RNA sequence: CUCGA
DNA sequence: TATAATGGGAGCTGTCACGGATGC
DNA sequence: GCATCCGTGAGTCGAGG
């Protein structure tokens, strides 16, 4: 389909919940030997996704 | 004789007259022979051409 | 710009100086669900009063406006191109409270996005029309002629 | 060849050393060749006495301190990228109140920056240089409210970050407010709390009308000093436990504390001469014997309301007057950062004091130095006014030295700078040049030191004056200050003398800047030259006095892009000053005594003095400066030579035996010429190229790391995968470049291989990998390659190793490599050209010499500049030059004309006969009359009354040659220009601009991380920005697909760029563009702000532009 | 930012015609490069387009046919020319570009008033119009040829001035 | 306006 | 300027709508090789080679110079996209 | 055939302050204050200055290039400013339909306020060029249709009227006056200015617009 | 770690990040260089008999996404493993042939 | 920041 | 893991025009 | 109904470092 007006508005706590593939509970990055991503931190790929493609 | 006013208006009524291919040909023209005879003028700048008047 | 040699043509001019005109405030909602003081389109507001004109409603009284470039500008009803001119805060969460639709019509909101604009090459005027040679043209209207 | 100068005007004294500002300012603030014990009370000594002691062991104080000598010299430091720097000891002691016991200890407190001997800085390498920085004097000023007529504000400045502004002013109630951190109270709560009784301030403050009134309030009297304090505390500090030692603590840390509020000792001595008073030391109030006692505060009111009521001598303060602006110097600024840093220190001793073993604590122990370095670090590497040093050629490092910024840390905030900042003031006369400043947003915000100008030790700039007794002229100079200056008569320098006796019954003068005519009797001061009035660069522009100003500050700036040339000349024109300027940027070698030389070689000068001692004098040879120009010393004696104190030794950069040589004299032509001219573009003989005229050597520094990674360690080799023999010709055993070879865009200058990334081999590759049957390498080509148009000699190689003696890399990193590639740029088309007067013009044509214009004699002109260039810019000083430089073409002499001293029409009339003689003369001597195409010339010049009609073809040709104009003949068909042409030598200089850095394009290339568009410049493999304007242009054209053509497959869309890319190469047209990365992410970032951006089709149904992969 | 785009130094080109511009070779062959590498295997210059690739990578690999081949590519096309500060729609124009050797830009001089530009180091950004429709767009509505008279005042734009009018008077 | 103030008068309440 | 822009020009009640169709038609002549041209051999756009003259490789200059002939049809609704395309296709493989 | 001469006459380089300033005087100068000195510069640059002229010339300098650095951004600011606010509006459609329109003054009061006269000739134009007549006008024998386009031929002959006391105001179709949704139409925008000819539809005349007040910015002193 | 928004001039003109390129997307050139060698790949295959074809694809993964065992594929065509082998051997022998004719493929392999 | 247009 | 310890410490500020709560 | 404090804009591109 063809874009062709762009709505904006405010998202609920529950439209926010809806765009979460996870919630980050942890204010870690990466490891500081591995240089991956920590679980349930701000770069898992639990939940943003996988670093490199279909792996 | 030709100066800035009288080109610009001979450009204009030009363009009206004969249109845009023909006004872009008359353009290089008039930019070609102005440089050729501007060349060979004898146009320059010496301190004696800035002539101070006596009435001043 | 006369003052200083240039020659400028009114009319570019007079487009901005409509641009400044484009609003209107109410000084008496009549039958409509306006309110006095409220600020709008003056477009809007005719179209509102030749509705209810043709309902044998009461016409909505409303005085002209004038405002600065500025703020003739964040006043558009496109909150992409308010946005993208300044006060961004202000305009995205009032158009955020507002639910906006933004209906791309000008350039920015079309710059914004990508898309091609409304304008030149662009056109609705232009963009839909076609090319064909007379071959082809008539292999099409031979196909058209034998159903 | 023969100088003959110009000028009558006898200057007294010679230039100041140019780079004073700097040298003595910096040798001020660190007092490293004074013993210890003497030192003053200044500089980081002082920082040291304002740190210490900390209390609170108890005690730390401090007794001494040492520099001691540079780890590395210089050039070294240069070459290791280090700071060139010399350790700091600092002695200490501790002291236990109590046990009365006493430790003492020498502590290192790491390295302080220094100053190189032409007043320069080495910074991880790099020259850098600190530039001085204006700003408002401390002091006490009034000034009109702008809001009252007939109301005034005073206002108490102290020292940038060393205290608050604090403001008097008298409001509509009548009440006298003080302001201070954004708080305004009745100053008689403050007048109370320093002790002050009603009866007292009557009689003080009675005399004026009715003002005192409004400082009258009974309640503030009804109470003693203390409650006061309390009360004012409490205004001062709300929620705040109003505790009686905290309302001290604040108080005196707010107006007496010496540690923390600090007029200089110009806001000091200012503030004692305006308000006719005396201070003990440099702030507003005491602490003496439990109480409070003031100091500024009752003489400021004072002033404030006599300056209200019209008390005849109060007067208010013009800002912008150079008696009201300082200047802060290098020394004044490290000094600040170093004391910064020494707080934060004694924050950290204190903090140590309260902890650890109480019994046992060494100053060493309670000592951490990191925080000063720091600070010191931070203001060398990343302070505003540390700027990267300009050294394009020795004047460029000259002027530089001597700028001059409004703006910085502590200074104007930009578009805040009205038109006042800017001003040419009346006091910047002798002081700050007019001419020299920056066009565009900087003009008037960076300025430059006069000649003649001398910052004083309380930062005030001085001029030199001469005293006049009696209409007599003394050889007795005064530097004064404009508030100074202010007071007398001052003549012009150009003022006729007869001997010391003033010629003249009328003599021009200035008082207080208004230009007046007065008699001998009146004149108590006479200017020393007019070269005091301007910097150095706009003071080595000739005929100056004939330019308007507006060129005028072009050719001056452009003077410092002017580069060094292997075949550079000084001017045939000069003003006099070229010798100093070589001589005081250390760029030339010098005898330092008398003697003989002993030996001459291009890498060394060995000269025998008359002590008998052998004196060597290594030469700087083909060094890179910090903008990649040659930096290079040529021996100028020969074997035996007998050589005086201060005899020239060896040509620098730019100079010409020893005389400032920025560019090359050309014989110049000024007529149009085929439109090749146009619009200040410039026509150029393909002469200059045959002789190497603006040729320059350029050095460019190429770098490369090998580092251990987590896969492998990347090293530099010749063993790079999948390369021929070819290509690994010029690389030696170890993979680097070999000295000599030359290499072209694409050329490897370092092989280095890396360990690839963990592959995954796609099945493509698996296929292919059997079809071929061979394994894929473990390591990849990461070699260093020339980019697109470098190139050039490999001149120089530097390898450092890790577990090799003297290196130590950073952390991870194995070997660095470092190769340097020399070009001998010619002159080429698009390159820039310039003269002192400001003409300016890029290269737009290169002529074989046959089709230059020539004289008779069959001698082509070098250049060609249009004569439209001329009238609107009013810079008639270059053809001035020009008709000097005829003469002087034909007479092989060169020319000294000084500044509003220079010479005169008359003059040049002579040495245009005289050169005439020379060049018709030898003609006629040679058995050749007059031609018939100069016969021509001679009809039309008649007819141009250019001539006088009935004389002799010779005569005719005189008088024109008189007017600087000669016949000239068109190369190309041996026919005249119908008109005499101006012809004549000028002075011209190729600048910086060079097209060769300039060029610069991309198909395709890396893009950014977020955003996914391309990178910008040109180091980058960059992209040209596209920005709102040019957006604009397309829409107006109503260029609809071009225009989203570089929205999207051009800029930031992903699919569309490689599908586009791919079309292309297979020769199909380009695809339709689809949705640009940054509107997705435009989407996502106000996702993150909570908001719900929603692309909807016409049916208000919702569109995903992510394609699935964002919903769950 | 984007691609398929470049920037040097202007010079006057007084030769030229009101259509054309100069352009460098070299930013030729980098602006033009995808189209040079197609019709490079188009000839016999490459046996592939990646091959070709190889080959302009080194300088000293380019041989002398792979500059005819780029003037092929650039046949009746046009790029467009643009001077900052873009003022007013006609501070880009699209001209047939004649490659050079040198690295400066060559400029109409009757453009100049428009593009405010002159030649005391003024420099010019470049743009390539990929697509047939940017090619049209580009050759009829911003042909500097198509483009003389003011759209403020109506007015000649491109006309006489400083040397010509000098010449014209004499 | 300042956190550490507030915090430190309501811990000057206890 | 562009050989004949002031009739082209002239052929249409906005300049867009002839840009619009030049380009679409340049598209059809680069999509069918050129095999669908109304230009006889003599009306051929010629570029010189080193070799000789040569077709024009440029399909715009193509397009405006069939666009002068008036062999070339222009509007909107003539006919459905996916006949007209079919049609084509059928006249002129690819 | 004076080389300043010539430059200036013919329009090529020069106008007549500058030559008076390289052959007759420099002439007054300003204090920094805006105030003006009493003694100006006799001399001119042919002559050359004193030093003290050339101070007191540098104020006047200073101030004009801090007045031009100041003014680049000011002008680039209310041009950004009159893109946003007219960005929205292209001609889309052929006539609107509107019988509203505006009417062309071709005489001003004079200061004097003793009469009416008539305007400059380039003020009338910009008033008036390439603009469609919104009705009937008959002057001179001539009959200028309702819905003509206004060639400079026919600006001329209705100045020619004027001052035959024919015409004092012109009827004329304004962008003011358009009822155009979002644009207007291309009789109440009349001429493309760089065409001589109606506006093509499509055209982004808001930009145009823009761009055509603010260009020359820079040059308002 | 250093902020990728560090300034480099001011805070008005450049940020640290903005000299980083990216280098995990692939370029252009890199995406139209992986569509030349899948297009050539597939050219070259079309030489040999579908089988074969099919059995190199099924062993290189060019199928599925993965590599099967010489069994898997074997079973699939309804052979012995040594004759899926056999066919397989054949099959690379074919292209090599071919490739050695026409070096269709060489520079892809850097 | 400094330089250029 | 236990002597007792109980409210921080930064802070040079030379522009301007508008929409706004406000708040005099 | 009118002065006061707060938040926000203030040309472009390009280069160096
Ligand atoms: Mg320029
Ligand atoms: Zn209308």
């Amino acid at each position: 389909k063809e874009v062709r007006k762009v709505r904006i508005a405010l998202a609920s706590p529950e439209k926010i919940r809806s765009w979460s593939y996870g919630e980050v509970e942890k204010p870690e990055t990466i490891n500081y030997r591995t240089l991956k991503p920590e679980r349930d931190g701000l770069f898992d790929e639990r939940i943003f996704g996988p670093i490199k493609d279909y792996e | 004789p030709q100066e800035k006013n009288s080109l610009k208006d001979l450009v204009y009524q030009a363009f009206l007259r004969l249109g845009m291919e023909k006004t872009a040909r008359l353009l290089d023209a008039l930019k070609y022979y102005g440089f050729t005879f501007s060349t060979t003028s004898g146009i320059t700048i010496g301190i004696d051409d800035a002539v101070i008047p006596e009435e001043k | 710009y006369r003052a200083q040699g240039v020659k400028l043509h009114d009319k570019h001019i007079e487009i901005v100086v409509r641009q400044m005109m484009k609003y209107v405030e109410v000084t008496d909602p009549g039958d409509s669900r306006l309110l006095e003081g409220q600020v709008l389109e003056k477009w809007d507001v005719e179209a509102l009063n030749e509705r209810l004109i043709a309902e044998g409603k009461t016409p909505v009284a409303w005085k002209p406006l004038l405002m600065g470039v500025t703020k003739s500008a964040l006043s558009t009803k496109s909150w992409l191109s308010a946005a993208s001119f300044q006060n961004t805060t202000h305009v995205l969460t009032e158009a955020a409270i507002a639910g906006k639709k933004d209906e791309l019509i000008g350039l920015k909101e079309n710059v914004i996005l990508g898309r091609l604009i409304p304008a030149g090459t662009g056109s609705d005027f232009v963009r839909f029309t076609q090319v064909v040679d007379q071959k082809t043209l008539k292999a099409i209207e031979e196909a058209r002629k034998e159903a | 060849m023969e100088i003959k100068r110009f000028g009558r005007i006898r200057e007294v004294i010679p230039l100041p050393p140019l780079t004073e500002i700097q040298v003595e300012s910096y040798r001020r603030a660190l007092q490293a060749d004074v013993p210890p014990e003497k030192r003053e009370n200044v500089g980081i000594q002082a920082a040291f006495r304002e740190t210490f002691p900390i209390e609170e062991g108890l005690v730390l104080d401090f007794l001494e301190y040492r520099l001691g000598e540079p780890p590395f010299p210089q050039d070294e430091c240069r070459e290791k990228d280090l700071t060139y720097q010399a350790p700091l000891y600092a002695r200490l002691q501790l002291i236990h109140k109590d046990t009365g016991l006493i430790k003492e200890d020498e502590v290192f407190l790491g390295h302080i920056p220094l100053m190189t001997e032409d007043g320069s800085f080495i910074i991880n390498g790099a020259d850098r240089v600190i530039v001085s920085q204006i700003h408002r004097s401390p002091g006490v000023y009034f000034t009109p409210d702008p809001a009252r007529p007939g109301r005034y504000i005073a206002s108490i400045i102290p020292l940038p970050k060393r205290g608050p502004w604090i403001d008097l002013e008298v409001e509509p109630n009548g009440v006298v407010s003080m302001k201070v951190n954004k708080r305004k109270f009745p100053l008689v709560l403050l007048l109370r709390v320093l002790g002050y009784d009603q009866e007292t301030l009557a009689r003080e403050l009675g005399a004026y009308g009715e003002l005192v009134q409004g400082l009258m309030d009974e309640s503030v009297f009804a109470m003693r000093p203390e409650e006061a304090l309390i009360r004012l505390f409490t205004l001062l500090r709300p929620g705040d436990p109003p505790k009686r030692d905290k309302a001290v603590a604040y108080v005196y840390g707010l107006i007496a504390d010496p540690r923390r509020y600090d007029l200089g000792e110009a806001g000091r001595y200012k503030a004692e001469e305006k308000l006719g008073i005396r201070l003990s030391g440099r702030t507003l109030a005491r602490f003496e014997d439990g109480e409070f006692k003031d100091e500024v505060f009752l003489p400021t009111l004072r002033y404030l309301f006599a300056l209200t009521a019209g008390v005849p001598g109060h007067e208010v303060d013009d800002i912008d007057h150079l008696g009201n602006r300082r200047i802060r110097t290098v020394g004044e600024l490290m000094t600040d950062q170093f004391r910064v840093g020494l707080a934060r220190l004694a924050r950290g001793v204190r903090e140590r004091m309260l902890m650890g073993s109480e019994d046992s604590l060494t100053p060493a122990k309670l000592v951490n130095s990191r925080p000063l370095e720091a600070a010191i670090r931070e203001f060398f590497s990343r302070s505003q006014l540390s700027q990267f040093k300009d050294e394009t050629n020795p004047l460029s490092s000259l002027r530089h030295k001597r700028r001059i910024s409004a703006l910085g840390p502590g200074g104007l905030t930009r578009e805040r700078a009205g038109f006042d900042v800017r001003d040419v003031h009346r006091t910047h006369y002798g002081r700050i040049c007019p001419v020299e400043t920056p066009e565009g947003a900087n003009i008037g915000l960076i300025t430059s030191l006069a000649a003649y100008a001398r910052v004083d030790e309380l930062g005030f700039i001085r001029t030199p004056y001469r005293r006049v007794v009696g209409g007599v002229v003394t050889d007795e100079v005064v530097y004064m200050t404009a508030t100074e200056e202010d007071r007398y008569t001052i003549a012009q320098a150009n003022t006729p003398l007869e001997g010391n006796r003033i010629a003249a019954e009328r003599v021009v003068a200035r008082r207080k800047g208004e230009p007046v005519i007065v008699s001998p009797e009146e004149v108590e001061f006479m200017d020393v030259s007019p070269k005091q009035v301007f910097s150095v660069n706009t003071n080595l522009i000739p005929f100056l006095e004939h330019d308007d100003a507006n060129r005028a500050l072009m050719g001056s700036n452009m003077q410092t892009q002017a580069v060094p040339l292997i075949r550079a000349q000084a001017p045939v024109v000069m003003t006099g000053l070229e010798e100093r300027v070589v001589r005081d940027s250390l760029a030339a070698l010098y005898a330092e005594e008398d003697g003989e030389v002993a030996k001459v070689d291009g890498n060394r000068i060995v000269v025998r003095y008359e002590d008998g001692r052998l004196v060597e004098y290594p030469l700087r040879r083909f060094y890179r400066s910090n903008q990649g120009t040659a930096l290079d010393q040529r021996p100028r004696v020969v074997v035996g030579q007998r050589v005086r104190k201060g005899d020239l030794l060896a040509d620098g950069p730019a100079s010409e035996n020893g005389f400032l040589a920025l560019g090359q004299n050309v014989l110049v032509a000024i007529m149009p010429f085929d439109g090749y001219n146009f619009e200040d573009a410039i026509v150029i003989s393909e002469e200059l190229l045959k002789r190497d005229f603006y040729t320059s050597i350029h050095i460019e520094r190429y770098e490369i790391e090998a580092r251990d990674t987590k896969l492998g360690p990347e090293r530099i080799t010749r063993d790079i995968p999948h390369l021929s023999e070819a290509a690994l010709r010029d690389l030696d055993e170890e993979g680097v470049v070999r000295i000599g070879a030359e290499v072209k865009p694409g050329d490897i200058l370092v092989g280095r291989t890396s360990f690839k990334g963990e592959s995954e081999p796609t099945p493509e590759e698996r296929l292919l990998r059997s079809i071929f049957g061979e394994k894929a390498r473990d390591v990849k080509d990461t070699s260093l390659r020339v980019p697109p148009g470098e190139g050039g000699i490999v001149v120089r190689t530097v390898r450092l190793r890790r577990g090799d003696p003297g290196v130590e890399l950073k952390p991870g990193v194995r070997e660095v490599v470092r190769v340097y590639v020399a070009q001998k740029r010619k002159l080429q088309v698009g390159d820039k050209l310039a003269n002192r007067h400001g003409n300016k013009g890029v290269v737009a044509k290169i002529l074989p010499v046959e089709d230059m214009p020539h004289l008779p004699d069959g001698t082509p002109v070098d250049v060609i500049l249009n004569p439209l260039g001329v009238p609107s810019r009013m810079n008639l000083g270059q053809i001035l030059e020009t008709h000097l430089g005829l003469a002087g073409y034909f007479l092989g002499q060169r020319y000294i004309s000084p500044i509003f001293d220079g010479a005169k029409e008359p003059e040049i009339k002579e040495l245009l006969a005289q050169a005439f003689e020379v060049y018709f003369g030898k003609r006629k001597g040679e058995g050749f009359g007059v031609d018939k195409r100069e016969v021509e010339v001679l009809r039309r010049a008649e007819k141009l009354g250019l001539v006088t009609p009935g004389k002799t073809p010779e005569e005719q040709l005189k008088e024109l040659f008189l007017q600087g104009k000669v016949v000239l003949y068109d190369g190309r068909t041996g026919e005249p220009i119908e008109g005499p042409i101006v012809v004549g030598q000028m002075f011209i200089m190729k600048l910086y601009h060079m097209v060769e850095d300039k060029m610069h394009a991309r198909s395709t290339g890396p893009y950014s991380l977020i955003t996914q568009q391309p990178l910008g410049g040109k180091a980058q493999f960059g992209g040209q920005r596209f920005g709102e304007m040019e957006v604009w242009a397309l829409e107006a054209y109503g260029a609809a697909h071009t225009l989203q053509e570089m929205l999207t497959l051009k800029s930031d869309d992903i699919e569309g760029r490689n599908a586009a890319y791919e079309a292309i190469i297979k020769g199909e047209d380009v695809p339709e563009p689809s949705v640009p990365e940054s509107f997705r992410v435009l989407v996502k970032e106000l996702q993150a702000l909570a908001l719900d951006v929603q692309t909807l089709d016409e049916k208000d149904n919702p569109v995903d532009i992510f394609e699935g992969l964002a919903s769950k | 930012r984007v691609d398929y785009s470049g920037r040097s130094v202007i010079v006057v080109g007084p030769q030229l015609k009101l259509h054309q511009c100069g352009l460098p070779k070299r930013m030729a062959l980098e602006l033009f490069k995808p189209f040079l590498l197609k019709k490079m295997e188009e000839k016999g210059i490459a046996p592939n387009v990646k091959a070709a690739r190889r080959m302009l990578e080194r300088q000293r690999d380019i041989k002398d046919e792979v500059w005819d081949a780029l003037e092929e590519v650039i046949h009746g096309k046009v790029v467009l020319l643009n001077r900052a500060p873009t003022l007013h729609r006609l501070g880009i124009q699209a001209f047939q570009p004649v490659l050079v050797e040198g690295q400066s830009i060559q400029l109409h001089p009757l453009v100049c008033e428009a593009f405010n530009a002159d030649f005391d180091g003024d420099q010019m950004a470049v743009h390539v119009p990929l697509s047939s429709f940017a090619q049209a767009e580009a050759r009829i509505q911003m042909l500097s040829a198509h483009n003389l008279l003011s759209p403020a005042s109506g007015e000649p734009l491109a006309k006489p001035s400083r040397d010509i009018i000098l010449g014209l008077y004499y | 306006s300042d956190p550490v103030r507030q915090y430190l008068h309501e811990i000057g309440q206890v | 300027a562009e050989p004949g822009i002031d009739k082209l020009f002239g052929m249409v009640d906005s300049k867009y709508r002839l840009t619009v169709v030049v380009a679409k038609r340049a598209q059809q002549l680069l999509r069918h090789g050129f095999k669908n041209t109304v230009l006889e051999p003599e009306e051929r756009p010629k570029m010189q080679t080193l070799e000789g003259l040569f077709d024009d490789p440029n399909a715009v200059t193509w397009a405006m110079k069939e666009l002068l002939t008036g062999r070339l049809v222009f509007g909107e609704n003539l006919v459905p996209e996916d006949r007209l395309q079919k049609e084509m296709e059928r006249l002129y493989p690819v | 055939f004076n080389p300043l001469y010539v430059m200036a006459q013919s329009g090529a380089r020069g106008n007549p302050q500058q030559i008076r300033q390289l052959c007759g005087l420099r002439g007054l100068m300003q204090k920094p204050s805006g105030e003006t000195f009493e003694v100006p510069v006799r001399s001119s640059f042919r002559e050359g200055l004193t030093v003290l002229e050339y101070f007191i010339s540098s104020h006047g300098a200073r101030k004009g290039g801090a007045d031009t650095a100041l003014r680049t951004a000011d002008s680039g600011y209310l041009t950004r400013k009159l893109v946003d606010v007219t960005h929205e509006i292209v001609v889309r459609e052929a006539d609107c339909g509107t019988t509203n329109y505006i009417s062309v003054p071709l005489f001003q009061p004079d200061e004097v306020t003793r009469s009416l006269r008539l305007r400059k000739r380039a003020d009338i134009e910009a008033g008036l060029y390439g603009r469609v007549l919104a009705r009937e006008v008959e002057v001179l024998g001539v009959r200028l249709e309702e819905g003509r386009y206004l060639s400079m031929d026919d600006v001329h002959l209705l100045i020619k009227a004027a001052e035959a006391g024919e015409i004092q105001e012109v009827p004329v179709r304004s962008p003011l006056t358009c009822q155009t949704r979002y644009g207007v139409c291309q009789k109440c925008y009349g001429y493309d200015l760089s065409m001589a000819r109606p506006v093509s539809i499509g055209e982004a005349v808001g930009i145009v617009a823009a761009q055509s007040i603010g260009e020359p910015g820079t040059q308002l002193t | 770690p250093v902020s990728l928004e560090t300034p480099i001039g001011d805070e008005k003109d450049s940020f640290y990040g903005d000299f980083i390129p990216d280098e995990h997307l692939p370029s252009p050139v890199d995406a139209a260089t992986q569509s030349l060698l899948s297009e050539e790949l597939e050219k070259a295959l079309s030489k040999l008999s579908e089988r074969e074809a099919m059995v190199l694809k099924l062993r290189k993964g060019l199928i599925d996404g993965r590599e099967h065992t010489l069994e898997e594929v074997g079973a699939f065509f309804g052979v012995t493993r040594e004759r899926i082998r056999q066919i397989e051997n054949k099959a690379l022998r074919k292209l090599k042939y071919h490739e050695s004719r026409t070096r269709k493929l060489r520079d892809f392999l850097d």
